[PDB]
DNA sequence: GCCCTTGTGAGCCACCTCACAGTCAAGGCCCGTCCGTTGCCGTATAATGGGAGCTGTCACGGATGC
DNA sequence: GCATCCGTGAGTCGAGGGTAATAACGGCAACGGACGGGCCTTGACTGTGAGGTGGCTCACAAGGGC
RNA sequence: UCGA
């Protein structure tokens, strides 16, 4: 089972809301290469190859522990959509 | 066993070495490519001749090898060679040293004027050579000549102008005729090794 | 082998879907994180077993892979085995011990 | 079929799994794609690789 | 105590750096030329109404018929 | 109102092999297509020519080494 | 005609 999933499913009213908000959260991770990222260097998953400890290459994990740390905010017409993506644009490049 | 035609490469330089060549139709050339684009000669591979040595030795191949002509090549695989192959590659290996270092000697003796009538006698023995009723000929472009007797076009186009007025020779369509093998003789003074 | 250790990278927190016909409900088909193993046979956990309908006595399953972020996140969450415990029909636990483990038990 | 490396077929049934699952964007994946939209699967595998 | 290799210096003489024309050659097109393949008619003894059927469901909704 | 015919349905997914057979013709006419060539549209080569300019050409007078 |  995935982990803190029932937490998850506490914080919203919808499961299905709960999948779009980690799903876009993880298209925006992807989008800017993990740098806009809310968490700690010592919060970042890891993976391990034969070299050893790595990123985690999965960006819905990350999604959804950022979702269990409480950083994050999530809802209905918070912002319009081009001056969101140029503000992610202008604090993370591509 | 493989074809190829004029112009057309065996394999390029930089790239996996696995196969070694032996020409069995046909002329190759041996040659190097520089940044500034300037093309040059280094061997001439006659039929029989064993190249793309790299595979015996490295990873890659070093030099670009260009068909000068149809020609037939045969593949091998040099792990695969017995006693009397390793002989006949030997020997063969040693002849083309014997010949590029005849070709070394040669690019560095005698004016651009003997430099190219030696070169056109030497070609008159090679498969790039053929005859009609003009005489003996040679399909060769003046880049090419170029390239192989360490001058550049233009000059070399100069040149066989002259011998065009002197009548020692004849050109049209990348073919020149050598009219007077003798004269040719005399100007190149020393001949080159053919094989 | 490299191109097998890459393998296990990219597959990384990743999950597939799996399928039984005849599927008769929504458990017909369920999500599995997936692990790499030698041989040709998918191997399928025991609890599952009922809501499939599933046995070994030669029983197929189908293998599917869902591309975007948006359906991986749809299969983990939603279409996950361990996120499917009770049954939509009776609410009734569907994944629980049966044959051997009751046995032992 | 194997012999043709044909796909494995997605059936009613297995649509009605997943909109039981409310799994929108993996049934528009099956839908679309993985089968008969041609410049989406074009562009799907361009963009994976 | 006698060999090997050096350091200038003045002066041409073919050979290389631009800048351009003309020149021979190869797929490419159109022609027409011819030739092969295609479309059309004409066949006048008399002739004058087809031929293969497919059989062991089963239950429902709906139009139709005494 | 109550028999009766007609039309339409009758579980999913996966696996491997199979495919033909035929009775009508010549006498012309003309397109439509294979072919052999000549005019093109470039593309790859010749044939100058006018400027610079390296580095061979060719004799001096000894310095260090073995 | 199989397999489940
Ligand atoms: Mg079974």
């Amino acid at each position: 089972a995935e982990p803190g999933i029932d937490k998850l499913f506490g914080m919203v009213d919808s499961k299905y809301r709960l999948t779009v908000v980690v799903a876009k959260r993880a298209q925006q991770l992807l989008r800017h290469g993990f740098k806009n990222t809310v968490l700690e260097p010592e919060e970042r998953p890891k993976m391990q190859t034969l070299e050893g400890l790595f990123d985690d290459p999965n960006a819905v994990t990350w999604a959804m522990k950022e979702l269990l740390t409480g950083r994050l905010v999530f809802g209905e017409n918070l912002v319009p959509e081009d001056r969101l993506q140029k503000e992610m644009e202008r604090l993370y490049p591509v | 066993m493989k074809r190829f035609a004029r112009k057309e490469t065996i394999y390029l330089r930089g790239e996996e070495a696995r196969t070694l060549y032996r020409l069995e139709e046909g002329l190759v050339r041996v040659v190097e490519l520089l940044p500034d684009g300037r093309l040059i000669t280094l061997r001439h591979v006659l039929p029989g001749d064993y190249f793309g040595e790299e595979a015996l030795e490295g990873k890659a191949y070093r030099y670009t090898a260009e068909a000068m002509t149809e020609a037939v090549v045969q593949g091998l695989e040099p792990r695969a060679m017995d006693h009397e192959a390793l002989h006949r590659v030997a020997r063969n290996l040693a002849r083309q040293m014997r010949r590029v270092q005849a070709y070394e000697a040669h690019l560095q003796t005698g004016e651009l004027r003997a430099r190219i009538a030696r070169y056109l006698l030497f070609l008159a023995d090679t498969p790039l050579s053929a005859r009609d009723r003009q005489g003996i000929y040679v399909t060769v472009s003046h880049e090419e000549i170029a390239d192989a007797t360490a001058s550049i076009r233009e000059s070399v186009s100069k040149v066989l102008a002259d011998l065009r007025r002197e009548g020692l020779i004849a050109t049209a369509y990348r073919r020149v005729y050598l009219l007077d093998l003798a004269a040719l003789e005399r100007e190149a003074g020393s001949a080159l090794e053919a094989a | 082998d490299e191109v097998w250790d890459a393998l296990e990278e990219v597959i990384h927190g990743k999950v597939v879907l799996l399928n039984r016909a005849p599927t008769l409900h929504r458990l017909g088909i369920q999500a599995f994180q997936p692990v790499l193993v030698e041989g040709q046979s998918i191997q399928l956990h025991p609890l599952v077993c009922e809501a499939f309908n599933a046995d070994f006595d030669g029983d197929q399953m189908a293998v599917h892979v869902p591309l975007s972020s948006f359906a991986q996140a749809e299969a983990r969450i939603q279409m996950l085995s361990a996120h499917n415990l009770l049954s939509p029909a009776s609410g009734e636990p569907l994944a629980k011990p049966s044959r051997d483990i009751i046995l032992g038990l | 079929g194997k012999a043709q490396f044909g796909g494995q077929r997605f059936g009613e049934m297995e649509v009605w799994a997943l909109e039981a699952y409310g799994a929108a964007h993996t049934l528009q994946e099956m839908l679309t794609l993985k089968s008969d939209d041609i410049e989406g699967r074009n562009a799907a595998y361009e963009a994976i690789i």
